[PDB]
């Protein structure tokens, strides 16, 4: 062509950049991206910890031959609305609620209430314009600080109009209820909700069965079956 | 008291009001009312680059108006040459998540900055013939939001942190620290002569910095919402911002006073970039319906459309020269108009 | 306590104060000015010739 | 002279045309469209195509105007159809494998680097194994036919003959879309409630549609084609023909069915269109 | 950065030898490796060029088919491997790296070279040889090519390198008047296109050696005949 020698050797030093962009697209397609959030602790830390200062923490970590990218965005106390449409492709969104914040009260402010607080996130976050087809996994952390405080403190304080027994499972199925009723889009997503065991591994086994749903979810929905 | 000094700054904000009513003795539109309109603005789409496999989230000319550095979300900043499309760098960043990134005048290095609080300073001119690391400026308690280079040594800085920031990349310190901001700052525009910026915050104020002393000079406050672009007038005595208002604003240094409002009523988007052309005549603005809108600067009425994208144009940049302009988009696709 | 700090803003404003404003005409008129004198330097505003384009195709 | 018909022929051969280029238009433009699945929904485009292209057309003056039979042109028509025809199914069981897969072992099936020389071995195995099954008997039977005799292929006289070739291209491709289908189902219903029952039943509408297209479309032909040569050995009917137009209309609706409700497929002609 | 080359030696005529060029701190994937013989007490010659990732091979009409280039990039070597050995092909061997985009700066480093001694097209042209001059003379040396390197995109493809005596060449000026870098300011380049212009300000005990002028315009890479500077 007209292209001198160097111009010819620019463009196939292009095509070497095209072909590597491409290797590393095809291969960062082919890992699980995972959303996590919580409010305040919330265990979410903790949840970091089973599987495995300021900005995006990514944790990488295979399971089962799948690899999962998880970036906990807690420490950015910036404004949400001007970076969360960054994570409008994740897979699924962990997001972590510690029961036992049912009876504790916000640090920040003392009339407001940490649960309903996890709870006005919980909102926000799956009812958010970006999100409407991703699927969130449910983790309620400090299920026995939950279970042994429930019993000295009734559920009713945090929720009115609750008229169960206060025994762990009645309220514990009461509060995965209440978080669960948040969502307004109860087709485009599902919500995969799990108590999490601190002792076991399950948490992460969890999160793998959630993740191959939606992943069979989303490849029908692509072949436009469902 | 607290009551004091409350009321003491509400009397100052009612005198500088007052202030920029009595300088206000004309507005744009009357003194513009008879210059000739701009023509029909038939902008084609000369170039594609198609590099990117994810939302591009800047894009940055260089001062020869022919290398052009884009960053995206896929973990990428590419370097092109918009003459041939070519690729002439492809750099893999640390962190994934970026949004902003800088071409140096000098050329030799770029900046990129995004959800990780740092601005990695890229040197593309290096004995072993692979853009490295220069430098990683950490200090910024949120995201950078835009970075621009003053020169080879100093960079400027927007972040989350509600703050900008003026850093020697040799030293890696922040020489200077620019507070004055209230919320998120979402945009940088450095003054034709480099000694002074402007930065928009979601405060929906813009505030005039001094890099020299660390000052802020002038505040505006004609927006209605978060300031997400900002760009400063050839002549270096204006600026443009955009907003989620769905409107652009020309703000004058000189009259402290917005001059111009580029809004309608078709448009409900909000504007995530904003530039001018080379003559200063041609607002570009990169809305969120997909579509760039070229406004006359002088004239409020709209120019003309860049319909080239299918998804959000996330920047907007034109060369220096003024020949073309570089829209990029979340369709990971970046198109260069003349 | 913290009003020290709200204290400070309070200066600012009066930096803001101390700002000399020329008229709002004056600032148009030099916008128009510099609008007009640069006309012929901008491809943008009117298409340069295919010959001299350099995105030619 | 009813002339009216071959408007009608030559409309619904335009439509398997166009119908398939733009699927196959959409792959060449997008470079989003390069999954294993896009590569087989081409294939089938592919095939299809040429139904419009190669085949239909060359029937419509055998059957309609005269004739144009040539000693030649009879056997690469025959050839010709009932390869193109049979890769149009082989694909239609290749993107259903593919989907079975991607249900089935979703790890594997993200997870795994398919060069597109891998994905290409596949689709041309569809074509090699398309011919094999119909095509050398026609060619090696093309004597058998003789003369005064009409275009069909020479294997037709043996029943047996002929019941093999449709159990290799209708009765072994039509168990396993089936099987491949079910699969889908059942995976999504056991997870392996108005709402998660509601949309069971959309799965199983869209599933049940895909296989039943297949069957209604391909089947009649099969079946008559068996049951005359084995019973009456024969000449052609009304029917016949509507049965033989039948399995052509399944390269009609193929592009309508697989490519055009993919997702991403649906993106790519929005932008063209 | 470096090259260091191996495997040269005394060949019999006829005979295969292998050239080995061992590349370090440099991304030795990144960069075009050329092969440039220089004969003894004669000027340089290229001989051949494998690009990135081995895309494109050149070799120059008097190699081809008997010199095979070759890059191990995992082990970050080039190898030369030649067959039919002739009388011709005694020479030092220099293994170039040039890294092609825009604005980028072509044959930068010039290894050691290994000499190779054997038992017993655009032309450019450098007339003035041996040129006398003093130290703290301008001196201009002057080149001269038969097709014309200024080319459609603007670029004028004429490289001037300086060689200095018992040393490997360095590159002084790419694409006519683009200052390589770690060159002194005093060198400067000029061309109208078709002949061209080396300008020295100021003269050091460094300056002194053989100056050429390469064409990149089109393969084969030619050299013109070197001009050599004395005291
Ligand atoms: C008639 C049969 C026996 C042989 C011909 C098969 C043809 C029509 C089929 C079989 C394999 C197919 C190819 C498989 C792979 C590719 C590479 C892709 O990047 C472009 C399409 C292309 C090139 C396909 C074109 C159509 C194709 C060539
Ligand atoms: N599938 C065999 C070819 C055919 C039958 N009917 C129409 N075409």
């Amino acid at each position: 062509c007209t292209l001198s020698a160097e111009d010819k050797a620019a463009v196939e030093r292009s095509k070497m950049i095209d072909r590597n962009l491409r290797e590393d697209g095809e291969k960062a397609a082919r890992e699980v991206k995972l959303l996590l959030l919580g409010a305040g602790e919330s265990g979410k830390n903790t949840i970091v910890k089973q599987m495995k200062t300021t900005g995006i923490v990514e944790t990488h970590f295979t399971f089962k031959d799948l690899h999962f990218k998880m970036f906990d965005v807690g420490a950015q106390r910036s404004e949400r609305k001007k970076w969360i449409h960054c994570f409008e492709g994740v897979t699924a969104i962990i997001f972590c609620v510690a029961l036992s914040d049912y009876d504790l009260v916000l640090a920040e402010d003392e009339e407001m209430n940490r649960m309903h607080a996890s709870m006005k996130l919980f909102d926000s976050i799956c009812n958010n314009k970006w999100f409407t087809d991703t699927s969130i996994i449910l983790f309620l952390n400090k299920k026995d600080l939950f279970e042994e405080k429930i019993k000295k403190s009734p559920l009713t304080i945090c929720y009115p109009e609750y008229a169960g027994s206060n025994t762990y499972e009645e309220a514990a199925a009461y509060i995965q209820c209440q978080f669960e009723d948040l969502n307004k889009r109860k087709d485009t997503k599902e919500i995969y909700t799990h108590f999490t065991c601190s002792t076991d591994t399950k948490n992460v086994q969890f999160v793998f069965d959630a993740v191959t749903d939606v992943i069979i979810k989303n490849n029908l929905k692509d072949c436009g079956l469902f | 008291e607290l009551d004091q000094l409350r009321q003491e700054a509400e009397q100052l904000k009612n005198q500088i009001r007052d202030a920029r009513k009595a300088c206000a003795d004309a507005t744009l539109s009357q003194i513009t009312n008879n210059i000739d309109p701009v023509g029909r603005i038939q902008m084609r789409t000369r170039r594609t680059l198609r590099g990117h496999l994810a939302k591009i989230y800047a894009m940055h000319w260089g001062t020869d108006s022919r290398l052009l550095v884009s960053a995206s979300q896929d973990g990428k900043l590419i370097i092109w040459d918009s003459y041939t499309t070519n690729k002439v760098h492809a750099i893999p960043l640390r962190s994934s998540w970026v949004m902003t990134c800088a071409y140096a005048p000098s050329g030799n290095y770029v900046a990129c900055g995004g959800l990780d609080n740092i601005c990695s300073i890229y040197n593309l001119k290096t004995r072993e013939g692979n853009v490295r690391v220069s430098r990683e400026l950490a200090g910024h308690t949120g995201y950078l939001s835009c970075c621009r280079f003053l020169d080879d040594n100093q960079i400027v800085t927007s972040s989350g942190d509600t703050t900008c920031a003026l850093w020697d990349i040799e030293t890696g310190q922040q020489t200077t620290t620019f507070t004055g901001h209230t919320g998120d700052v979402m945009s940088l525009s450095l003054a034709p002569d480099t000694r002074l910026f402007v930065s928009g915050a979601c405060d929906a104020s813009a505030k005039l910095w001094d890099v020299r002393e660390g000052m802020c000079r002038q505040t505006f406050t004609g927006h209605e919402s978060d300031i997400n672009a900002i760009c400063f007038f050839p002549n270096g005595n204006a600026f443009a911002t955009g907003s989620d208002d769905a409107t652009c604003r020309l703000f004058d240094l000189r009259a402290d006073q917005e001059l111009m409002t580029y809004s309608h009523d078709n448009i409900i988007c909000g504007i995530t970039s904003v530039s001018f052309s080379k003559s200063g005549r041609l607002l570009l603005a990169g809305y969120d319906d997909f579509n760039c809108n070229v406004w006359d600067a002088l004239k409020a009425d709209r120019a003309g459309v860049l319909a080239g994208h299918d998804n959000r144009v996330s920047c907007l940049g034109v060369t220096d020269d003024g020949m073309a302009v570089a829209t990029g988009s979340w369709d990971s696709f970046l198109k260069i108009w003349n | 306590a913290s009003i020290a700090q709200a204290r400070k803003l309070v200066e600012q404003l009066k930096m803001e104060a101390n700002i000399d404003r020329i008229k709002v005409s004056k600032a148009a008129a030099d916008l128009m000015a510099y609008c007009e004198a640069h006309a012929k330097e901008d491809p943008l505003l009117t298409p340069v010739p295919a010959s001299e384009n350099p995105f030619r195709e | 002279t009813r002339v009216t018909l071959a408007f009608f022929m030559s409309l619904v051969a335009f439509a398997i045309m166009l119908g398939n280029a733009l699927v196959i238009l959409a792959f060449v433009v997008d470079k989003n469209l390069r999954h294993r699945s896009s590569y087989f929904f081409l294939n089938l485009a592919i095939s299809d195509f040429f139904v419009g292209v190669i085949s239909i057309p060359l029937y419509i003056p055998h059957t309609l105007f005269e004739w144009d039979f040539g000693k030649e042109i009879c056997v690469f028509w025959l050839t010709t159809d009932y390869l193109l025809c049979t890769a149009s199914v082989y694909n239609i069981v290749l993107i259903s494998y593919d989907r079975y897969l991607s249900v089935s072992n979703a790890v594997s099936y993200r997870t795994q680097h398919t060069g597109v020389l891998k994905i290409v071995t596949l689709m041309v195995a569809v074509w090699v194994l398309a011919f094999l099954v119909n095509g050398p008997m026609i060619l090696v039977s093309e004597s058998w036919k003789d003369e005064g005799s009409e275009c069909e292929p020479g294997f037709f006289s043996e029943w047996y003959i002929l019941a093999i070739t449709s159990f290799l291209e209708f009765v072994i491709p039509v168990i396993l879309v089936a099987y491949f289908n079910m699969n889908i189902y059942w995976s999504l219903w056991k997870r392996d409630e108005h709402v998660e029952l509601l949309r069971a039943r959309r799965l199983a509408k869209s599933l049940a549609i895909l296989l039943g297209v297949f069957a209604v479309c391909w089947a009649p032909y099969s079946l008559f084609t068996i049951v005359l040569s084995f019973y009456s050995s024969a000449p052609k009917s009304v029917w016949y023909r509507i049965a033989f137009w039948l399995q052509w209309f399944n390269s009609f609706v193929n592009p309508l069915l697989y490519p055009l409700c993919h997702k991403r497929f649906q993106k790519a002609f929005l932008k063209i269109f | 950065v470096q090259l260091v080359e191996s495997g040269g030696g005394l060949v019999q005529p006829g005979g295969s030898r292998k050239l080995s060029c061992s590349a370090s701190g440099f991304a030795f994937s990144s960069f075009g490796m050329h092969w440039v013989r220089q004969a003894p007490e004669k000027g340089l010659e290229w001989v051949a060029y494998i690009s990135s990732g081995s895309g494109t091979i050149y070799y120059a009409d008097t190699v081809k088919g008997r010199f095979t280039i070759s890059r191990d990039d995992p082990k970050n070597t080039l190898f030369l491997q030649m067959t039919s050995l002739r009388s011709e092909d005694t020479a030092m061997y220099y293994c170039v790296r040039s890294i092609y985009y825009y604005g980028s700066s072509p044959f930068d480093f010039w290894g050691q070279g290994t000499t190779l001694t054997v038992s017993s097209d655009i032309v450019m042209t450098q007339a003035t040889s041996s040129v006398p001059v003093t130290p703290g003379e301008s001196v201009s040396i002057s080149c001269r090519s038969s097709k014309s390197l200024l080319h459609s995109n603007g670029n004028t493809y004429l490289y001037w390198f300086l060689q200095r005596p018992g040393q490997s060449p360095q590159l002084l000026i790419y694409r006519m008047s683009n200052l390589a870098s770690g060159v002194p300011d005093r060198f400067s380049g000029s061309g109208s296109g078709t002949a061209f212009t080396l300008t020295i300000s100021r003269l050091e005990a460094e300056d002194v050696g053989v100056y050429y002028c390469m064409q990149h315009l089109e393969y084969p890479l030619t050299f013109g005949a070197g001009t050599k500077l004395e005291l």
